[PDB]
């Protein structure tokens, strides 16, 4: 599972771009959110990497293998702080549902 | 039923009186006011004060609000130049989730960056309420000038401050300021024992004296801050006693002597020797911290009248400083004195903020008895005593208005 | 700047006053 | 050829020199700065200096504005606490309609509402862009806490009395410290005759003595600032002497003997006493100067120091200690004999350039009615003598200080301590 | 709130003298 | 030529809705430009008496004959302060001009 994993990292692509997986999560409320709990320098790489990659897609280029992203270096960043939202988000749900 | 004082080992001071309210108030005083901070961290009680309603470790800002307000109960925070007290109030039977949410708030905060990040506005707009009147910055400004580094902190954040208040210094201030040696837990309607198990789940973690903070140093010196305002707001005081003498008790008899407040809607303040020595309205500022505290002047006159209103009145605390005085005004001073403790203590907020605050001060409870006769033992002498000491130690003046015409200390 | 909620002597300190309640303020 | 002068008996002082210069700049010099005021007109002044290019009897703003464009004209306006400076300069073909602008502004304001009140968002950028640097803080604030009630007023316009100031304000301003007796008109690059024509049409109208001011009282005292600057600002002054004593000319070779300000980029001052004893002791980054201010009837003189917040504390102390020194004879001859030389030099170099020779007549006239060849005063300086200069620090050793701090004051003495 | 246009470090040592006018330079210098 | 101005005034009947002969000019820049130079208690005025005929044009009414603006009366505020407009506008113009 851990190696066919790594094969589907590697045929998802964003690793091309140099782009981490949390960098490819569709910005709803929740993820905005959890974007704006982020640290400034957090928050800074992630939209250097987003305009990188706007960049290299323009061209219709991809980063050289080496500069590629390594499915076991990805750091799940805005993962934690993603969380949190949800969290939050439920509990004034049920608050209201009850 | 009585206060029951027990110093818990851990110098928490837990006090309870079961009198069978119908609402119960359930407070906690930490020697944690604004003097303790330095120049480095100016401002972050303030923040401290205003992030009450923050993500906690076991409850969340929304959870906390939520459920206080389902209950309807009250969650509030008064400070001091030295003190801290959260204080929550509602029915007996909602009082043991209102305990979580209150120790929860005390003894496991979180400050989230985001979170204080949100209420460094809420700051700015509270210092701007809270300055909104003249008296505010004239006390601020005059202890600014009274005193050189611990009393001299104000109370509200800041200018440049806000914005640059963070997580870490919230967090450093609460490990070496909110610990158990200097806490007291004060409940009046419950029982004493609940105050000791809640005492035990919380209250108990963080121990040790604190940090210790240092001595106030007077300083004196004069702000004028010319605000363009008809009235000329203006606060000459000195270094007089600390929270523990009889020289304390000598100079709040002779504010009471001098007058401290009207009895009288649209009264004149008849007997205040101030008022008398003659729009105007003159009183007494008397404050008194643990390791001193300033008596003296504080007088709001129009910008022309200032020079005399502030010199009439100098001029009737030297007569009381010369012995110019007679037995049944001091007796008069000391029955206001002993009626306006009676009716603040009267009230259940007040007569909670009181066992605390003896709490912290002296571990012990006095019974209001017990001060009516320490009152009555100040005498007439003492308080001219007292009032030489304003009369001749050096003065601090923060005056703010049109002040053209106001005088100078050099000068008074 | 407008004091978010716009609209006497001191002779006691100041004494902030702030939570969950809305209103807060101080008092000498 | 030479300076030459005329007073009017109107009071009006015209000073000239034909240099033949290609450009050519006439300056009119008023008593009336900021120590003028009073607390019901604060920050009148201000409004005053940026109000210059509003709409005059005779011609428009949009007349003066573009007329001096039109030939490439200057008109500033130089302020200090006791002087006001209205300047023009152009080409010797123009300067007829450039005094033609420059008196129509000195002598027949309009001061209409909706200009001055266009304007007072102008003063307000113009306090913030005065204001983005730490010595103009500390200086305004030391001026404040030093003096009681004329050489306290600042400069520049109170943030409170930003949307006070009227109209009627500012002609009671101009109609009882703009008068003939107060005014001086100097002309370098122009014929003294002309200077009379002009000081003829205008200048003359105007003939009072005007408004006297108040005599400015010491107060002492200190005031501090505590914003979060990475540097502490500290000066710390004592009074001294005014304009037109021998003592001024002690304390000007005093502040050159203890060190003011560096003769060579990224040099270390070596010299400056004050310098030499705060390096002596402290590695950290600092500037240590001495400040000396004097007025027509106050002096202000003491230290300025910029140092990093840990060490403001002892920097101040060695700087103190450095002039308790001077102040108990220990100093060298050829250390005030050095003093006096940066001190001549400095002089010099100050009247060699055109504007700066054109303000020195101007403040000599006001002050003086007299003129002093730059020779004269070289050998005044030189009068000054060493004792003499022991003498001025020992007035500030002893005399009531006044301090302004700013930054991270945790580690800044007070003047107890001090 | 932006200081206008903003952009010195040397201590002042002479009194301050503010300078304004049709130029569109203007400061203040000891 | 004086009576027969006073007949025309009231011919006209804009001072049987009370408004002066000032506040029936149409505001071009010129006219906004010296309304926005107007001290305050004269601009109130004219707002208020602008809001009143607007009233008074909507219930179809007009004031009675003891409240209309007596021609003597009508008091030309905006004139003054108009021609410097003009002056001030003319003069720029010629300086374009040439």
């Amino acid at each position: 599972l851990d190696g066919f994993r790594k094969w589907y990292y590697n045929a998802a692509g964003f690793n091309k771009l140099g782009l981490m997986r949390d960098d490819t999560l569709h910005e709803t409320e929740d993820v905005k959110e959890a974007i704006r709990r982020l640290p400034e320098d957090l928050y800074n790489d992630r939209m250097f990497r987003i305009k990188r990659a706007l960049d290299l897609t323009m061209r219709h280029q991809i980063l050289p293998k080496d500069q590629w992203t390594k499915y076991e270096e990805d750091k799940f960043y805005l993962e934690p702080y993603l969380k949190e939202v949800i969290r939050e988000r439920k509990e004034r749900e049920e608050w209201a549902k009850k | 039923q009585d206060l029951e004082f027990t110093k818990l080992p851990n110098g928490l001071v837990i006090a309870s009186l079961e009198n069978y309210a119908p609402l119960s108030r359930i407070g906690l005083f930490v020697k944690a006011g604004s003097r303790y901070e330095d120049s480095n961290n100016l401002g972050t009680s303030h923040l401290l004060r205003l992030a009450s309603s923050l993500t906690t470790k076991g409850a969340s800002s929304f959870k906390i609000t939520r459920g206080i307000e389902a209950v309807g109960g009250k969650l509030s925070v008064t400070a001091t130049r030295e003190n801290m007290a959260y204080t929550v109030e509602g029915i007996r039977s909602d009082i043991e989730i209102l305990m979580e949410f209150l120790l929860n708030v005390t003894t496991a905060p979180e400050f989230r960056r985001w979170e204080v990040a949100a209420l460094r506005s809420q700051l700015k707009i509270d210092k701007a309420v809270a300055f909104q009147n003249s008296q505010t910055r004239i006390i601020e400004n005059l202890h600014d000038v009274a005193y050189k580094n611990a009393l001299a902190n104000p109370l509200y954040c800041p200018d440049y401050r806000m914005g640059k208040i963070t997580s870490e210094e919230l967090h450093y201030f609460v490990q070496n300021h909110f610990t158990s040696a200097r806490m007291a837990l004060v409940g009046l309607g419950v029982s004493h024992s609940v105050l000791k198990q809640v005492a035990e789940q919380f209250l108990n973690m963080r121990g040790g004296l604190g940090l210790a903070g240092a001595k106030a140093k007077y300083r004196g010196g004069e702000i004028r801050e010319q605000n363009g305002d008809n009235l000329v707001h203006a606060a000459i005081v000195a270094e007089s006693a600390a929270i523990g003498n009889a020289e304390a008790n000598a100079f709040s008899v002779l504010q009471h002597l001098l007058g401290a407040g009207p009895h009288i809607k649209r009264g004149n303040n008849t007997t205040s020797l101030l008022s008398q020595s003659v729009p105007f309205d003159v009183s007494a500022f008397n404050a008194s911290y643990s390791d001193s505290g300033l008596f003296g002047i504080y007088t709001i006159s129009q910008a022309a009248a200032a020079g005399e209103v502030i010199n009439a009145a100098y001029n009737q605390v030297k007569a009381v400083a010369q012995g110019n005085l007679s037995s049944a005004d001091v007796q008069a001073a000391k029955n206001k004195l002993k009626a306006g403790y009676l009716m603040s203590v009267e009230t259940s907020e007040g007569f909670l903020s009181e066992i605390g605050s003896q709490a912290l001060a002296a571990g012990s409870y006095m019974p209001p008895s017990t001060v009516l006769q320490q009152i009555d033992s100040v005498a007439d002498a003492d308080v001219v005593k007292a009032a030489k000491k304003f009369v001749s130690g050096k003065k601090s003046m923060a005056a703010s208005g049109n002040l053209g015409h106001t005088p100078f200390l050099d000068e008074l | 700047p407008v004091l978010d909620v716009k609209r006497q002597a001191a002779a006691r300190p100041l004494v902030a006053t702030v939570g969950l309640n809305v209103p807060a303020s101080v008092r000498f």
